RNA sequence: GGUCCGGUAGUUCAGUUGGUUAGAAUGCCUGCCUGUCACGCAGGAGGUCGCGGGUUCGAGUCCCGUCCGGACCGCCA
RNA sequence: UGGUGGCGAUAGCGAAGAGGUCACACCCGUUCCCAUACCGAACACGGAAGUUAAGCUCUUCAGCGCCGAUGGUAGUCGGGGGUUUCCCCCUGUGAGAGUAGGACGCCGCCAA
RNA sequence: GGGGCGGUCGCCUCCUAAAAGGUAACGGAGGCGCCCAAAGGUUCCCUCAGAAUGGUUGGAAAUCAUUCGCAGAGUGUAAAG
RNA sequence: UCUGUUCUCAGUUCGGAUCGCAGUCUGCAACUCGACUGCGUGAAGCUGGAAUCGCUAGUAAUCGCGGAUCAGCAUGCCGCG
């Protein structure tokens, strides 16, 4: 919200001038911020996913969906039909409300921090985070936490190449 | 001794031979080649013997090309048995060679020695042959 | 295993339909709604 | 950018799916709908000869409203196309949603046609 | 909490703060003495200003996120300098200098 | 949204120990972040002022 | 030449059926015991399943072929 | 220019370039209809801030894909020979991977 | 392709099969003696397998995000359509 | 040892091993190869299988204190309470 208004006011004009897009609305934009959860279950502990779901709901703004595994694999003893992982999508005002928490408090609150992954990009503007702890905002009832597994986080943009997204994330406020 | 490392079936019809070869009728990789002017079968032992008769004589002169593969197996019932009651086991691989097919080709070697060496090897094959060279 | 069964009804005793079923999957006495001929309408058919 | 398929492109597949089952013959023509962002179109089509019979639209040259695309416009255009069928009266048609979902302005149009008396 | 890590919430302050990798008993007692925190209090009941003004002091000393990496690059220096001390570190045998014949079991 | 399943989400003010204020919405209502983006060492542009960092390889016997 | 069996720790046999776990004696190793050895008492490691191919989420244990041996038959003039 | 049909992709895929007052489409926000096995991108909902960027519509091209007889042959119906697992002659018949080239659209009906 | 012994005896898929159908052999390859209260009926909506790249616990593969991708994937099971 | 304050049963304020940093002493000399000290660190260990040892009261069990060896080097030995 705050960020978004700022996105309308300062970010889009600045980088539109910096790249010379003839059409203004061609400017890159964050499309979605999506969360994935994965629990080594195959089932290892049936309560693991049944805990991760309603901790991730607090972490995000709304309930996730339990991911239905695609195909069976005996390497992990993962039979097809035993649920693993959970997903929640975020967009609209919610994605900016989420990025707000992240950039302002979460990354600086990591057990240790330096500049985020230098070349985590995929190649076409998408970009991913691997954060190991659930310490995202400090008011989680953090004493509840038994397992320490953090989040897999993907930010998806309308960028067509890595350079523009790299530049955009700067004034969005991500360190590198 | 060219084994096909695998095959879809280990038994199939003997088939028939009619007309010229479908492809590979002229030299394509070597300076000179050898051609067969009637239809017949050709087996691992034949190609192996001819190959050795070629290369061991030619020594360091160059390289020899083989355009043949005995993908076809052929069966034979066990010795001393009444015929019938199931196709016999397979014990050899064979390559169909219609007339016009060029079998072997030589590269990087003088003309006369290739001529006489191909003549030498031809006696290993059971088939009337004709010397042939690239256009 | 699949075992034969004949269907029955409470609206009227006369019932005729047959079917197959798995004991493991349906241990309970199953119900279907079907057209009884002699009652000349649709009714709820149990099994015997 | 993220490969977003055209909305009309997605709609065309559904429209072809539904069209596969039915079409409007002589004395049993087919109604059709376009649910454009800014306008609503209606058409009475005879498949076999490949020509329309009568049509109606929000941007028709009379009876306009500031809606021109909302449910009120759908009702008005529906009764309009009902009259446009009436003068060369057909009295029956096979409905065919334009690969849409029968809940909204399409329902308003269908209700208008029915109450006007085009027996589906 | 105190510096990127937790602390037990129901222990005396002097002992409890020692849990962060980088300060032991003596360092903790001297720094809490400099702070004036009474040297004995369950960390549950303490005030916000005193918390904050004990944060900055320990931040201006090196703590786990930096000492861990620094000790590692120090042993790295010993490793690739080619020292005898370095190769003992590499192989995992005692480095301070001990008779490896009999005990030597604290390592390996 | 399907009413009820999601937790109550609402405006949630943010207060850091430095006093920095931020206009957030959250499942919660008030959060006490100890250190914020305006304070954390790497986050201070480049260690502007939240720092204690010196590094040398030295060799000095002159006393 | 045909039909049927099997092939597992270094040796001998279970499992080999339970498709989703490799086990029991002996041997071997360390220690104790004895003056020494042997018994004996504590502990411990092992094979990853004759070979190759295939089905299956998963093969030791299912189906094929190859090697190995073992059982039976190979008769009428 | 939109809508909606028939035609074998000679209509496709690519590479470039033009358009938008109107039409279309992106867009704006979920207030109530409806919905996201999580969500207003998607479903629907009610507007019209700005944009031809994309879609869509037009101009160009043989790079790919596609279509394509002419004479050849291989095969082959029916006759006739031969030293006959296979070859050859005569009346026809006629392969396809190859080029001659066609093509980067043609026909409609309702609304401009 | 004498008997005995061995093997087989019904049904389903393909090739042998000679561009309709049919067509044998102790000819060449497989399967069936079920299963499914939904794996049926209907309305409505989409779209695959594999690969590359980023992502931790987590690799060759678990679960994510982008792109390519006429069908390689699926279709209860054995082959063909 | 006695007195008093805290700790409240944990691999813990037990245990202190091993480690990097910074020093002191002696000796020409402390890398192989001393001891001691300030930091940081904090390991295994939560009463030890089969077996086995010393001890008849100032003994065993604990607690320290000296001394030969000699610049420094003692958990050993000798002796004392």
């Amino acid at each position: 919200n705050r960020l978004k208004e700022k996105y309308n006011k300062e970010i889009a004009p600045a980088l539109m001038t910096k790249f010379n897009y003839d059409s203004v609305m061609q400017v890159p934009k964050i499309e979605k911020i999506v969360i994935n959860m994965g629990v080594g279950d195959a089932v290892q502990n049936a309560k693991a996913i049944d805990s991760a779901v309603e901790e991730l709901t607090f972490i995000a703004g709304q309930k996730p969906v339990v991911t239905r595994a695609k195909k069976s694999i005996a390497g992990f003893r993962l039979r097809e039909g035993m649920p693993i992982g959970a997903k929640v999508t975020l967009r609209g005002e919610r994605m900016y409300d989420f990025l707000d928490k992240l950039i302002s408090v979460s990354l600086p609150r990591v057990r240790d921090f330096r500049g985020v992954s230098k070349k985590s990009f995929d190649g076409r503007g998408n970009y991913t985070l691997g954060i190991k702890e659930q310490l995202i905002f400090p008011e989680i009832d953090y004493d509840k936490v038994t397992k320490v597994r953090g989040m897999d986080i993907v930010i998806v943009t309308t960028a067509n190449t890595d350079e523009e997204a790299r530049e955009l994330l700067t004034q969005v406020g991500m360190p590198f | 001794m060219l084994l096909p490392k695998r095959v879809k079936y280990r038994r199939e019809h003997r088939g028939k031979m009619r007309g010229r070869a479908k492809g590979g009728t002229e030299v394509h990789f070597g300076e000179f080649g050898i051609q067969a002017l009637e239809a017949s079968w050709i087996t691992n032992r034949q190609i192996e013997a001819a190959r050795i008769a070629m290369t061991r004589y030619m020594k360091r002169g160059g390289k020899v090309w083989i355009k043949i593969f005995p993908s076809k197996p052929y069966t034979a019932k066990p010795l001393e048995v009444r015929m019938g009651s199931g196709k016999g086991a397979p014990e050899g691989w064979v390559a169909v060679v219609k007339p016009g097919k060029v079998l072997f080709e030589i590269s990087g070697v003088s003309e006369e020695v290739a001529r006489e060496a191909l003549r030498l090897a031809s006696h290993k094959l059971p088939i009337k042959t004709k010397f042939v060279k690239r256009e | 295993m699949r075992v034969n069964i004949t269907l029955a009804c409470t609206e009227c005793g006369e019932r005729n339909y047959i079917s197959k079923k798995n004991k493991r999957n349906n241990p309970d006495r199953v119900e279907f709604k079907k057209y009884c001929p002699r009652d000349k309408k649709s009714t709820l058919h149990r099994e015997t | 950018m993220i490969t977003k398929t055209s909305k009309n492109a997605a709609r065309l597949k559904r429209h072809a799916r539904v069209r596969a089952k039915l079409s409007g013959t002589a004395e049993r023509p087919r109604l059709n709908v376009f649910r454009s962002n800014k306008h609503i179109y209606a058409q009475i089509i005879d498949d076999v000869n490949g020509v329309t019979l009568a049509s109606a639209s929000t941007l028709d040259k009379d009876l306009n409203v500031e809606s021109t695309g909302d449910t009120s416009a759908a009702t008005k255009v529906g009764e309009l196309v009902a009259k446009r069928a009436a003068e060369k009266g057909i009295s029956d048609v096979v409905f065919d949603r334009g690969g849409y979902l029968y809940h909204g302005r399409v329902k308003a149009l269908a209700d208008a046609a029915r109450e006007a008396g085009l027996k589906f | 909490r105190i510096a990127g890590v937790d602390i037990p919430r129901d222990k005396r302050v002097v002992i409890s703060l020692t849990y962060i990798f980088g300060i032991g008993r003596t360092t903790a007692q001297q720094v809490l003495k400099e702070a004036g925190v009474s040297e004995d209090t369950r960390v549950r009941d303490l005030t916000e200003e005193e918390l904050g003004k004990i944060r900055d002091i320990i931040d201006k000393l090196k703590v786990e996120g930096d000492l861990r990496r620094e000790v590692s690059l120090n042993i790295k220096r010993l490793i690739e300098i080619g020292s005898y001390r370095g190769i003992r570190h590499r192989r995992g045998l005692p480095v301070r200098g001990q008779n490896s014949k009999n005990n030597a079991r604290t390592r390996k | 949204m399907k009413a009820g399943i999601h937790p109550n989400f609402k405006k949630a003010t943010v207060k850091c120990a430095c006093g920095n204020e931020f206009e957030t919405g959250s499942v919660k209502e008030e959060v006490r972040v100890e250190i914020c983006s305006e304070c954390h060492p790497f986050y201070t542009g480049r260690q502007k002022f939240a720092s204690a960092d010196g590094r040398v390889d030295r060799f000095n016997k002159k006393y």
